[PDB]
């Protein structure tokens, strides 16, 4: 698929406001969701001349919340393998990215852990992060994700977005869609950008940010680290 | 153990029809045509098995199992197989493609497809307590043999179901064939993985 997107952030203080505003613009409620992602790269020891592989899934919320009721406000208080989405992405007033995806449903055998399966393909673990947020469905396939992100590291977790939330606005279109449709799609994003001016600055991450080691070729992480 | 694959090398395209005929009096029902793809991939990395097998089953959509070093990974690009939760949370775009398309376009620096053998217009016969699928296997150089896939409802009746088929094989003069009812890992929980593994073993890929 082809993904067009924009990113921006706000401090914790404007969260309720942005939430209310997005509810008004879309006419819909904020839907809570989370995703755990692991990034993998070709084993450097094998020297192959970089298509990173990203594995992603949802985790039940009870694994991230402790212990009354669950909603958008919760964000303020901050052996077969399982199924995983497997993605490989590659690269203009908006961000444009091509995404190749397949779904992993299960595994079996001696080395069935998702980690062994990746080593089997010649890849090694590189980075891991967790996102928790709310999303809004808007017109024309437009999707908004207001989230906080955590890098899960061997020596402890760290909220990359501490102090605020990262906002991602995107639209997925068919690969090979007309130049006119791509243009139209970009148009919807610019319209959301204007409509949200004063509330939040929507833009595409630079290249210095896009290339920093800390981002691991990941646009979302790059955007979160930018501001 | 509820399944097995039998590959008949000493055969002609007609052995399939001869087997179906010998079985016909027991046919309760006949289902839809299906097909299957057997891909062999060779790893380019300079040592450190460099072969990986990819079985794509076409049954009301496609599923592909990857088999390497006695391990299997089940994947799909079929709409009905995508967990709805994965799409809602954005883990998936909801628009997947085949792991083979992925392998050949994004990992061709590591894995190279070297062989693709196919079975098209396979047939599916429903017998009492037994599903039997038949398909003629073809390679670049033509017909390669008959493939028989058996799936029993009850594992306890399986040996009986396989012997029955083997009996019908002797009556149509299919004298030499290889049978595989092997399990990937003697933990046997994943049927599609054992089935795919059985195709690999039966075909000696």
């Amino acid at each position: 698929v082809q993904q067009l997107s924009l990113f921006g952030s706000i401090g914790d203080d404007g969260y309720d406001l942005l939430i209310s505003t997005l509810t008004t613009i879309s006419g819909n409620p904020p839907l809570l969701y989370n995703s755990l992602c692991t990034v993998w790269k070709p084993n450097p020891s094998y020297d192959v001349e970089p298509n990173r592989i990203k594995l992603s899934k949802e985790v039940p919320f009870s694994y991230l919340i402790d212990e009354k009721p669950l909603n958008f406000r919760i964000l303020k208080s901050f052996e077969s393998c399982s199924p995983w989405s497997l993605q490989i992405s590659d690269i203009r007033s908006v961000s444009m990215q091509t995404i190749a995806e397949t779904i992993i449903l299960s595994s079996a055998g001696k080395n069935s852990s998702v980690s062994s399966l990746m080593n089997g393909l010649g890849y090694v673990f590189e980075f891991q992060y967790l996102t928790i947020g709310v999303k809004f469905f808007m017109k024309h396939g437009l999707i908004l994700e207001l989230q906080k992100i955590w890098q899960i590291e061997e020596a402890g977790n760290s909220q990359i977005t501490s102090g605020g939330f990262l906002l991602k606005a995107y639209i997925n279109v068919s690969r090979g869609t007309d130049i006119d449709r791509i243009n139209y799609t970009e148009t919807v994003l610019m319209n959301l950008k204007k409509e949200l001016q004063g509330y939040i600055e929507l833009s595409v991450p630079d290249r210095q940010s896009m290339d920093s080691r800390v981002a691991h070729g990941n646009i979302l992480i790059a955007a979160a680290l930018e501001h | 153990g509820k399944s097995a694959v039998i590959f008949v090398e000493r055969a002609t395209p007609a052995t399939l029809t001869e087997l179906k005929d010998a079985l016909s009096n027991s046919i309760l029902s006949v289902r839809d045509p299906w097909s299957i793809d057997f891909r062999t991939y060779r790893c380019s990395i300079k040592n450190l098995s460099k072969l990986m097998y990819s079985i794509t089953f076409h049954h009301h959509g496609r599923q592909t199992v990857l088999i390497k070093d006695n391990s299997a990974m089940v994947t799909t690009a079929a709409a009905a197989d995508i967990p709805p939760a994965l799409v809602f949370n954005g883990s998936s775009t909801g628009v997947p493609e085949s792991i083979d398309t992925i392998l050949s376009s994004k990992l061709s620096n590591i894995w190279m497809q070297r062989q693709l053998i196919k079975g098209d217009a396979g047939e599916t016969l429903i017998l009492d307590g037994l599903t039997v699928r038949l398909v003629n296997l073809f390679s670049s150089t033509g017909f390669k043999g008959l493939l028989i896939e058996l799936q029993a409802d009850e594992a306890g009746e399986f040996e009986t179901k396989i012997a029955g088929i083997e009996g019908h094989l002797a009556e149509i003069r299919a004298k030499e064939y290889k049978t595989s009812s092997d399990s990937l890992g003697p933990d046997t929980s994943n049927e599609i993985c054992d089935l795919a593994y059985q195709y690999v073993r039966a075909l000696e890929l």
